[PDB]
């Protein structure tokens, strides 16, 4: 029985081989008084300690909070032992290779697990839709990726990382609420918006069309009820969120969108494999998974591309969490058991042979 | 706060119960899926209430809804404290969560209530991990499986111990 | 003559262009009963109604309410015909351009001005001071707001509001005086306790200094007379009820304080521009009239900034109606005559027009 | 945007500042090196303000410092526009460029403040070309020779007016 | 007085005849809205507009936007005439015959220039250096160039064009410094991050035997403090950045490393000239100024060339402007006033004067 943990930015997905789902979904945060609460303890002490994300853009900056977040994964969240079960670690791409040694010698030393691994997250994507060659448009919560992979192996040059995701959004979408004159300002209130925004927030394939439909009827608004039993209203405020996804400028940001993002880290690769790539793009990620987003991301790049090219996004039902569910298939898999590194070989080539078993 | 200590029988209960530890098929049937609390004669800790306990091998054979007989475990006129592993599943993930319940129904004499309700911040600091708490004070607070699963996930919550609200 | 109407959030001020100052200072407020009472009128029968913010927090939320404020400010306080003068209004940063346009169809259809024109509240404050690039932190009646400009233009991306003003903190002197003995709990003893707070408020350099001197002796107590004779002594509450402003979690409130507010919006700019904006920060409306506020500003940013930047809180003394100085200024210029929008431009292109002629 | 035109003598000035023409060096001395603009007394134009003015040809024989004399003409408790001819050598080039300056004293009065802060944004646009502007609000904030070198080069700035920092 | 114009890939260096150092050195980029700003004036408002490169890799694609920077330069820049002086224009090795007859239809007509020359820029640099026969590794802002000279002509078929040069290296130091957790992604900060190139970065001799130095210590670490007061820390990645002249796989290019392009160029030369260019080898432009890179050249160089070859590798220390510094006393001497084009040869024999006068 091996354990598969996804350390996303913003959400740790954890489970064991084989399930379905993950058994496991909680912030990746640790909270300390303004005396260390990890995961949804600290949310739910709200406004008096404060929040650090060690992980905050797929890159593990703290190693002491990234342990804690690991300690309560496995005893509060899997309620299980780390040194009965093997355990299958995913990084995000461009990951530094110091990083992958420290993640080794971490689960070899601090909690003597039996047996280690580590995959990329984009490969494991692409993988779980039945495919080798493409290009991945990652976007989670702290961070999007699009990561071009060819043959399975992802072009470091060409990889593309944009600091705009769910998290960038979710206070956004508090921002935009505002107008109306309701009021999401403390900690428990972005968990409201938060939970707004995964309910009724679309993308929408013409913008400007879009407003002017809103703006002339009320076909477009929802009613939406607070924990308190309140109901608030939004109208337009359901498609402007996503849309900064699009636009970056509405939250005062010089990069491009997600559409410009992909296109540009496909014209960094040859132009030989350009024409599979435009073909082969696939969406993963929970800021994905809004309505009408595949449509629009056709659309804008087809703009892009030239007229001779198909481009065709692919978006999976379950691409939310389509990292973990592959590599939960990955590791269970009798032929993999011996994929894994050992506590034997481990205690040989030190934390450098994550490179060698797992490139 | 009462200054009511936690025995050491029912630390190292919760310690077996929170993480599972690789067993045989014999003694995973033996462990607790419910367990009771109360305090001791002379009321300076809180100890096992010895009998009152639901095991996970009798979940399928002789408890067939392991929620509704924990119910029927609480007495009807005493404060006690409950610990019980529900298995739940989400629209998006199967879950196996610890909860902690506070009983104490309006029938039960002023003397339990406060000692109880006083002493109750202090054992719950002990439990480290344990994410859900219910605090029933009437039968129909604790007898529904829609309000523990309400406490659990809220809306989100599709199943509890495999059957569907 | 060109009218300014400077609408705050609990305030209303109102007067000629080229005066000093506002002719009228009314709270805005609309009262029916527990059959419609505005400014002074609402308070004045105290208790046997009901008391409505429409501007409550500088987005003008009830416009039935707003339209009733702007005709007592134009008959019973200015006592002009708002057909035969032109209007300034004023407006609150990150305003939404359908309230501009609101503003503008009302303005030139209810009351049938020749003339109007709007202006930023925090841009107005700015150039009152000599400057056009720099951060202003106007603290009102119900909202307050870090306004970073940059040659004249706000950006919106970093403008931060705070919902922590001298509203809030009349009530916390109402709750912190009923320590002392005393009972204020009446909307005419509320306004007691406001003119107690603009009289015997003041902000301490160090709290917690402060706090022990005043254990100590009895120097720092002053008498304050009610208007039936009887005399109450204020102590230590004279630096508590303001210091809410940089600790607010004396109220309840998760938020950060004006100065984390204000270096919140500062780091939310671009870099080559913070520099400015450290040395150039502007202190505006009531809520910054506290003797000794500038002081603790500069040492509450500098202890945030690093060693190596400048610190400079500029706190002009008229800087309580800055923004209606600064509009009556600039509406009694007769250059500025061409920068009106006139009725014949609002019948040509609508309620539009003043997206265009005052961005 | 308070609608205050730009004088064409403003304009005129500004464009003979700029670009230097091949002239015999008696012209070259009545070059300007800095000059002043100020409103009208109807407030509706930007003008020069009449012997506010440092010429090439006064530098070296009259005038020691050319900024030194240029800061003693801005008015104590009033508000002035400037334009200033600054050669500055780098670590790496020697430099000859016009710097606009915004002369807001606090202890002006409101209204000049107000007036010409809010038409500053309409001359410069006029006056194209200049890449350097500094906002002095205090005779502290332009007085130092190391204030305008900062704004000019930052660090890179080894000297100003042929003189080491 | 005659002016010298030096038209880099990245850069453009303008000054006048006789002056040790160029007046301007500014970019050389025509930024436009996402209506037209050039040099500085563009990179001031950072993201509201796209930059656009004419001269992008020493080549002249864009003439429309090469006479916005030449005026600019006359202007703007040198603030002067380009009627009154004759003007020195520098052009980039293997330049086609009609951009030197459109540059001199351009001087002659568009801005009315007296007189007007081209020089080739490596042969500049050679010259500068008191040869007339050797090879000038010339690596600028968007382009490298090894161009043998022999006897003051250089050799077209063994002209190598390498497109990496500083420019890239700019945006591989941003992309590695993000693996610290910095994050330069807007215009302003690519700016930061060129200036920490210029000034922390340097060639390592050994580079695996530097990886390994600066991975047991910490002698390496240089700080840097950003324009707001921040302070980071740079380590390994100051000589990882440069280390991508030598090793282009690091930004994905299959293309070879300067010191191997040097050598394929003088092999690509005649074999009793090939003794001269190895020990006349001297560098030119910016991205030549990094510490060591003269000795790592001469170790690379060496290891190519037979052993019985004396290496010699010249870098002189005022080689980034050894271009314009040579242009600029050729220009001042009094006999090279009849090598000058004037308006009436140009009026003569049109546009193809230039190849005739100025080879
Ligand atoms: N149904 C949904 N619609 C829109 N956004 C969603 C939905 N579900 C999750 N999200 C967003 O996805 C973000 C995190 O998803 P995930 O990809 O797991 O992040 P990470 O991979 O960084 O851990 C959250 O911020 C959340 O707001
Ligand atoms: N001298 C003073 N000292 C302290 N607070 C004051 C003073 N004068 C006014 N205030 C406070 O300022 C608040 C409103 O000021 P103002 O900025 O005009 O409000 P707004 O701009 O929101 O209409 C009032 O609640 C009042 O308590
Ligand atoms: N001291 C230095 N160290 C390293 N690189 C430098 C240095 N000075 C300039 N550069 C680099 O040189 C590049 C341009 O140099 P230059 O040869 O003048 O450009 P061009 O290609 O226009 O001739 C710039 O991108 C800059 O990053
Ligand atoms: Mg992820
Ligand atoms: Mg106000
Ligand atoms: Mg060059």
């Amino acid at each position: 029985a091996a354990l598969v943990v996804d350390n996303g930015s913003g959400m740790c997905k954890a489970g064991f081989a084989g399930d379905d789902a993950p058994r496991a979904v909680f912030p990746s945060i640790v909270g300390r008084p303004r005396d260390s609460y990890v995961g949804d303890e600290a949310q739910s002490k709200r406004g008096i300690l404060t929040l650090k994300y060690p992980i905050e853009h797929g890159i593990v900056t703290n190693w002491d909070d990234m342990e804690k977040i690991w300690h309560h994964t496995f005893y509060n969240e899997l309620r299980v032992a780390p040194e009965e079960h093997p355990v299958l670690l995913t990084e995000a791409p461009l990951n530094p290779k110091a990083n992958r040694e420290k993640m080794t010698q971490i689960m070899f030393e601090t909690f003597n697990t039996p047996a280690m691994y580590v995959a990329i997250q984009a490969v494991l994507s692409l993988y779980a839709s039945g495919r080798t060659t493409g290009i991945v448009m990652d976007s989670g919560d702290g961070v999007t990726h699009t990561v071009p992979i060819y043959e399975g192996y992802a072009l470091p040059h060409a990889i593309l990382r944009l600091d705009l995701a769910g998290r960038d959004l979710t206070d956004y979408l508090m921002k935009i609420l505002t107008e109306r004159g309701y009021s999401f300002t403390t900690t428990a209130e972005r968990e409201i918006v938060r939970d707004i925004k995964e309910k009724l927030c679309y993308v929408a394939l013409d913008f400007e069309q879009e407003m002017a439909t809103a703006a002339s009827s009320s076909s477009l608004e929802k009613s939406y009820e607070l924990p308190d039993g309140q109901v608030i209203t939004i109208g337009n405020e359901r498609f402007r969120c996503p849309e900064a996804l699009f636009q970056p400028s509405f939250l005062g940001m010089e990069s491009a969108g997600i559409h410009e993002t992909t296109f540009n880290s496909i014209m960094k690769c040859d132009v030989d494999i350009r024409k599979d790539l435009y073909a082969n793009t696939v969406l993963s990620g929970g800021t994905t998974m809004y309505p009408g987003i595949a449509d629009r991301m056709q659309k804008e790049i087809t703009a892009l591309a030239p007229s001779t090219m198909k481009i065709k996004i692919i978006a999976p039902p379950e691409r939310k969490y389509s990292v973990w569910i592959g590599g939960s298939i990955l590791a269970s898999l009798s032929t993999f058991q011996q994929m894994w590194i050992s506590k034997q070989e481990y205690d040989e080539s030190g934390p450098s042979i994550v490179h060698r078993k797992c490139f | 706060a009462s200054g009511v200590a936690v025995s050491d029988g029912v630390i190292k209960v919760f310690n077996d119960m929170k993480v599972r530890k690789s067993s045989t098929p014999e003694e995973v049937k033996k462990r607790k899926k419910a367990v009771l609390f109360c305090l001791s004669e002379d009321k300076k800790n809180i100890i096992l209430e010895e009998g009152k306990e639901i095991l996970v091998g009798d979940v399928g054979q002789t408890v067939d809804d392991p929620y509704a007989t924990f119910v029927k475990m609480l007495p009807d006129k005493d404060c006690r404290y409950a610990l019980y592993d529900a298995t739940y599943e989400t629209k998006e993930s199967k879950k196996e969560d610890l909860v902690f319940i506070f009983w104490a129904p309006e029938s039960a004499p002023l003397k339990s209530k406060m000692i109880y309700a006083s002493s109750k911040d202090a054992i719950k600091k002990k439990l480290t991990g344990i994410k859900h708490e219910l605090q029933a004070n009437c039968y129909e607070e604790v007898k529904d499986r829609c309000t523990l699963a309400e406490k659990l996930g809220g809306s989100a919550v599709i199943s509890l111990e495999g059957k569907p609200l």
